[PDB]
């Protein structure tokens, strides 16, 4: 009867947390008995019971956009290059003077391929000082450099000219730490006391909005965190539905994201044997260079299956009609910069800048059958890098090895990230076109389900009951 | 059932409290595990840096956060157990209602919904008129 | 009255307690609201020292000292609430003084100076002579 | 007794526990004297390290032990004192025993040698049922 | 605790700056030079002790062998003179070099 105000406690209670989670893997990354593969702090290993438990009719709004998961996770990243990178010596005397020859004693000069990839061959070899052991002593050495970490200088403009790092004239360089890997690991991020990871189980969630099929977890799911810029390599799939999704869908700045339920065998790859010379400047001061590879040396390229391509487009296109029944056209990104205008990924330590230009050559607009029954394999021109300065910020930078040997990318797409074009008709014919330099959304497109939440287990209700009174 | 199996249940979630204290400090169970002594994996440098210094703040601040309930919880007289009686009677604010429809027709959840800004008051009382006026025991009747 | 309202007294001091407990263990909310996660309005660099892991080590050496309190209160059966008494007679080695008189002009200190040393062997007393004593139950009288 | 207070004791060192408690939260005591706020002397570099920042996390995880055992201690509902008892018995699951011999022929260690076997079983069992199975009040007699 | 707290932020600010360790190289420099004003309002010892000389020295680009030339401003108080040769001869050195880094 009465309103006699009772309070209880262990029930859940929902609210916006700001914490951390921590690391997770198996015995793999421990097993390797390196010093650090590539999270590696003394990390926790993972839990291999996850207490993923279903919860059902509750709801709740989510966001991966209002997200802070992102921000302490690429400042995480960016930590864990740093602590990787102070082992690594400094590379300052690497950025001196080099005088380069453009022609080798190669088999091949001029590969089977031209995609304006072998016009601008982008293969020299080049000689230049460094330290001895002793400091009176300096010798000259000699490796193998393309023409993208470089320009040229002194322009006495075509006579043997010199060249210049482009990052030495505005930033500092250092070593990768070799010994370290670069590729991904399964993580699992673990929720601290206090907060909670919620999962939205519903199949047909897109982005963002109302949620009811609800998943509390402890520890998130085995997670692959590596860069790429304009695709999603490595991630998990779309369940029962082709996945679409943007912040505001009438607005066409916000990017499209893309998730599938169908992946691809991307084998980004450079079969030609490569080469190691591990040379001593100082004490400590080892460089590794690249060596004079022998044999026949053809340019690093790609591959693809064109007709899974050609399938899951004409699925997508199916799922496209936002407000629409038949209009599409994809065109490529008219301007930017290499680091967004092309595939971007680090694999191997290698950067490989694979030049995903095969997507907009296409007319969907009304027919499918003219694209799917062409069925054909895809061979493209992928670049390689050494160097990067990882989310556009001008400070240390990392130069990768030589990789010794022959690189392998072959991987799983899953999801695509795009834009529609800005000064767009209303209704004449809409266009979509690539789009990478928001870095951030690949590492929400998976965690679109997950939403991190504080505890707060106090609960009050009214009942007709009492506490001990005296008089 | 480790935390929620409350989907519909606000009655039947009266019973069901234990299930979740159980494991609300138990993030020890989770943190004991880290290895992070010195070393690893092989081997490490000095290496203990934002991610370690700062889980451990955090590791403080939930402790800090459940250690400033206890004590307010007795404050409120209210560290014995979870089912927490009080002396206070809400004062006539809230709408018409039922004894048993409140107690029924949510999932813990709507309560703290529309009782956000009156909560508030009712710490006050039970922090305070429950505890002022409290006297130490009778006089009177006895065994002999 | 964060520590206010006692200049010279014993029953105002007394009920003038819990006022003083719950604004001196509000540091809580001072330390939700760092917002130091890892950059203030720019950049950063990491920029922690023995400054912010000893600001953390002094939190944890005075809520230490707390947790000795609430030690304490879970020694002498105190831990109810800060109404407690204790089953000991105060000795004579004290001087003669009144009652109220101590109440009213001493401030809490005068007295506990004056009793500080027989404050702390009472203390070890009311550990050691208090606890062990108590019987089990009485078979005479009780509900069946 | 500092840490010892029972050589070949069953019964005798059943209230011997206050010695040993007072020192279960007490690493304040040998940290007051280290003079630690950045320097002792004049000055000095930063100068916390590895070594720093090991004592430092083991306090917080001897802190953590400790929570985590008041946390399971409060749990039972049985916090009111060390030497508290069970409204259930234990299972005749070991080898008919006598209760005086049993408490004459071992340093409270060899009844833990058959336990690793009957460990969750006593523990899950009184932490549910004796816990669930406390009722709010009695309605009969009383005062009126 | 302020003064340690001080001495300490100080330290942690001067970490992620650059330093200056080839900018000590030694120094030539000018007192006179192409300027009108001598005597400034006051006059006690401090207008004709002008205490401003125009100084080259060498610098390094981000390479090892480039080395360029370069000219800015000093006082009298960062530089000192040596007199250990015969005279000045345009020879002088920071002290700030010469006792620390
Ligand atoms: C950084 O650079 C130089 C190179 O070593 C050093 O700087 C100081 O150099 C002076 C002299 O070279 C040191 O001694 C002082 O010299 C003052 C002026 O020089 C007269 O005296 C010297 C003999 O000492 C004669 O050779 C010279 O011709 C001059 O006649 C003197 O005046 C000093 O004595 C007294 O003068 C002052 C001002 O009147 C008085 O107020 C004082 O009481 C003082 O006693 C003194 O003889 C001087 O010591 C050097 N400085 C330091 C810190 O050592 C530095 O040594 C060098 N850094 C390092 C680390 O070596
Ligand atoms: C790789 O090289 C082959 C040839 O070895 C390229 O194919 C050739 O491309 C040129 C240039 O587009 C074609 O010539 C052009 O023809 C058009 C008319 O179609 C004319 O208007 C232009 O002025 C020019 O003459 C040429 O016909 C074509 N030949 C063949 C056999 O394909 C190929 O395009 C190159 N790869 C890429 C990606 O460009
Ligand atoms: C993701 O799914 C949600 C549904 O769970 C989609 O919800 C969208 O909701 C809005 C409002 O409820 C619908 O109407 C629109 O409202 C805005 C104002 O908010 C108004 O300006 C528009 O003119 C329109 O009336 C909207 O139709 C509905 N969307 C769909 C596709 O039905 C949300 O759009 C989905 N987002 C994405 C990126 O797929
Ligand atoms: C790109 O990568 C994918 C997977 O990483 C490659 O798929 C696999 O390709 C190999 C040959 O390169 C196939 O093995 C061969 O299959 C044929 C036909 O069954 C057989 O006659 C041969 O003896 C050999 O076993 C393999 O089956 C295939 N994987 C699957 C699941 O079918 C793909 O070939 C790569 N593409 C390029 C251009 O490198
Ligand atoms: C992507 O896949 C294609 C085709 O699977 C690879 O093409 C390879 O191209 C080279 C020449 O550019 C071929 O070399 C010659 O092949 C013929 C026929 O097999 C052989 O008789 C010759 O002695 C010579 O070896 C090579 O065969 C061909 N690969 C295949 C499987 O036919 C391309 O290398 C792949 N990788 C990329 C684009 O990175
Ligand atoms: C990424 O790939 C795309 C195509 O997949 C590249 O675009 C294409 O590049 C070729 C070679 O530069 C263009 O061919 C042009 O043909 C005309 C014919 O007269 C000739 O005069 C030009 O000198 C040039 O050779 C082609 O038009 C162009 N666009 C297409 C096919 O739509 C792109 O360059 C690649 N980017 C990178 C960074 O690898
Ligand atoms: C995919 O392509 C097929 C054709 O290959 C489309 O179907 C047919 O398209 C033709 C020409 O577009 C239609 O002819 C029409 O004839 C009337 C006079 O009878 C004329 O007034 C129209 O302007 C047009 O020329 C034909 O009716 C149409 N048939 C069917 C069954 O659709 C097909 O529509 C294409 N797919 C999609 C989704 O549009
Ligand atoms: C998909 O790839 C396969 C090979 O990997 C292609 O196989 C053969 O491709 C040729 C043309 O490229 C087909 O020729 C045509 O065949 C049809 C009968 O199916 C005939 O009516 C046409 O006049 C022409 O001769 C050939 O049939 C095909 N092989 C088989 C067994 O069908 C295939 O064409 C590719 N499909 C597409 C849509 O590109
Ligand atoms: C996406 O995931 C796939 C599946 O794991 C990756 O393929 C695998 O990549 C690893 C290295 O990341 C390869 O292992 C390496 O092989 C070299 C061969 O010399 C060895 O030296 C290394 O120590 C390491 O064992 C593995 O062969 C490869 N293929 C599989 C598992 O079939 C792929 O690399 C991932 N994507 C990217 C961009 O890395
Ligand atoms: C701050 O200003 C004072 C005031 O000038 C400087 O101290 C010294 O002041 C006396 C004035 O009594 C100057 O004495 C001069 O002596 C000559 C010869 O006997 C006489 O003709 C002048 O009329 C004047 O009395 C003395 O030169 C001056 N010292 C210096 C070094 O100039 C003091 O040095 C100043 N401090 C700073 C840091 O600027
Ligand atoms: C570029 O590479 C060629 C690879 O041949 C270098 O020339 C070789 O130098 C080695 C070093 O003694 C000799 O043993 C080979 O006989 C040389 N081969 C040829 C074909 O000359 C050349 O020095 C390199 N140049 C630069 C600037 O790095
Ligand atoms: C405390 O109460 C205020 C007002 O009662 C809440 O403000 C709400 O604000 C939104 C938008 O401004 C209104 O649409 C609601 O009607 C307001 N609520 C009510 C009950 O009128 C405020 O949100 C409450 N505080 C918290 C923490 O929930
Ligand atoms: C919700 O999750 C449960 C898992 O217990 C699953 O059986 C059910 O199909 C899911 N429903 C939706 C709509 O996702
Ligand atoms: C992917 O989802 C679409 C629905 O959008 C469905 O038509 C298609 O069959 C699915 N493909 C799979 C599960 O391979
Ligand atoms: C989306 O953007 C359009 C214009 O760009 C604007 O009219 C609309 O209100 C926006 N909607 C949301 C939900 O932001
Ligand atoms: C060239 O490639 C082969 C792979 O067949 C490899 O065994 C060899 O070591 C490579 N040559 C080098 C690294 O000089
Ligand atoms: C699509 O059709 C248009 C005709 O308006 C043509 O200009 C364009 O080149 C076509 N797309 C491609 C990839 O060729
Ligand atoms: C890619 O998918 C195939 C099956 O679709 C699977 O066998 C393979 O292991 C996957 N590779 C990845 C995820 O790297
Ligand atoms: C939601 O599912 C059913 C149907 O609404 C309901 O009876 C149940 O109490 C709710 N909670 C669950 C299934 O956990
Ligand atoms: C108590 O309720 C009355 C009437 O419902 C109202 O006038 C008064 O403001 C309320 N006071 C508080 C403290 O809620
Ligand atoms: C100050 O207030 C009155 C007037 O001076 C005095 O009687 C009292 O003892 C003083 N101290 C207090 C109120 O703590
Ligand atoms: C304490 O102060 C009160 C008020 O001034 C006075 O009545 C009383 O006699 C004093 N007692 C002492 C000084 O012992
Ligand atoms: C208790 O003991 C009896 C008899 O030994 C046995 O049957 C039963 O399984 C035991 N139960 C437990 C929970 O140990
Ligand atoms: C300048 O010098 C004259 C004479 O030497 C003196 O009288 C006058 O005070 C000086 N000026 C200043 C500003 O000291």
């Amino acid at each position: 009867e009465n309103l006699w105000v009772t309070v209880y406690y262990g029930v859940p209670v929902w609210k916006d947390a700001e914490t951390t989670l921590f690391c997770a893997s198996d015995a793999k990354a421990y097993d390797t008995e390196v010093h650090n593969v590539w999270a590696t702090h003394a990390c926790v290993p993972t839990d291999p019971n996850p207490q993923e438990i279903y919860m059902e009719n509750v709801t709740e709004e989510f966001n991966m956009w209002k997200n802070n998961m992102v921000e302490q996770m690429h400042t995480d990243i960016i930590s864990l290059w740093d602590q990787s990178l102070k082992p690594c010596v400094q590379l300052t005397p690497l950025c001196v003077t080099l005088d380069c020859s453009y022609n080798i004693t190669n088999n091949i000069t001029n590969s089977i391929t031209n995609s304006s990839v072998n016009m601008r061959e982008e293969i020299k070899n080049c000689s230049f000082n460094m330290t001895t052991e002793l400091r009176d002593k300096n010798r000259k050495v000699y490796s193998l450099f393309y023409k993208l970490d470089v320009v040229q200088i002194n322009n006495g403009n075509n006579s043997s000219n010199l060249y210049r790092l482009i990052n030495c004239n505005t930033s500092a360089l250092t070593q990768a730490c070799p010994k370290v890997t670069f590729e991904p690991i399964p993580i699992r991020y673990c929720a601290p006391a206090g907060y909670a990871i919620l999962k939205c189980n519903d199949k047909e969630f897109n982005g963002t909005g109302l949620c009811k099929n609800v998943s509390t977890v402890q520890c998130t799911h085995g997670i692959r965190p590596v860069v790429s810029t304009q695709l999603l390599l490595n991630g998990s799939l779309a369940e029962g539905k082709v996945m679409i999704r943007s912040e505001n869908i009438t607005n066409n700045v916000k990017n499209i994201i893309v998730q599938l339920n169908e992946t691809v065998t991307i084998n980004c790859t450079r079969p030609n044997n490569n080469t190691r010379k591990s040379v001593r400047i100082g004490p400590g001061q080892t460089f590794y260079a690249t060596g004079d590879i022998i044999g026949d040396i053809r340019q690093a390229h790609c591959n693809v299956s064109g007709s899974q391509w050609n399938r899951a487009l004409h699925q997508v296109v199916g799922q496209l009609r936002e407000y629409w029944n038949t209009t599409i056209i994809f065109k490529n990104s008219s301007g930017g910069d290499l680091e967004i205008t092309t595939h971007s990924f680090n694999c191997g330590g290698e950067f490989f800048y694979c030049n995903t230009s095969g997507l907009f050559n296409s007319n969907w607009t009304h027919n499918d059958t003219a694209s799917m029954k062409p069925n054909d394999t895809i061979t493209l021109p992928c670049r390689i890098k050494q160097i990067i300065n990882m989310w556009q910020r001008v400070g240390q930078a990392i130069y990768a090895p030589p990789i010794q040997g022959v690189i392998r990318c072959e991987s799983n797409i899953t999801g695509l990230i795009l834009t529609r074009d800005g000064g767009g008709n209303i209704n004449e014919s809409q266009i979509f076109r690539p789009g990478g330099g928001d870095m951030r959304d690949n590492w929400r497109s998976e965690l679109y389900k997950y939403k991190v939440v504080r505890i707060e287990p106090l609960g009050v209700a009214p009942t007709k009951a009492k506490r001990r009174v005296v008089e | 059932g480790f935390l929620g199996t409350a989907g519909s249940t606000m009655g039947a979630a009266s019973i069901t409290l234990t299930v979740q204290v159980r494991k609300l400090l138990s993030g020890i169970v989770q943190q004991q595990s880290n290895l992070l002594r010195a070393i690893e994996a092989q081997q490490h440098l000095l290496k203990l840096t934002v991610w370690g210094i700062k889980q451990l703040q955090a590791r403080v601040l939930a402790v800090e956060r459940y250690l400033r309930d206890q004590q307010l919880l007795g404050i409120w007289g209210c560290s014995g157990k979870l089912i927490c009686t009080t002396n206070v009677p809400w004062n006539s604010s809230w709408s018409n209602k039922s004894e048993r429809e409140i107690w029924e027709n949510m999932t813990w959840l709507q309560w703290d919904k529309e009782i956000s800004n009156y909560t508030h008051i009712i710490y006050e009382l039970i922090e305070e008129s429950q505890k002022q006026q409290e006297k130490n025991e009778q006089e009177l009747l006895e065994l002999d």
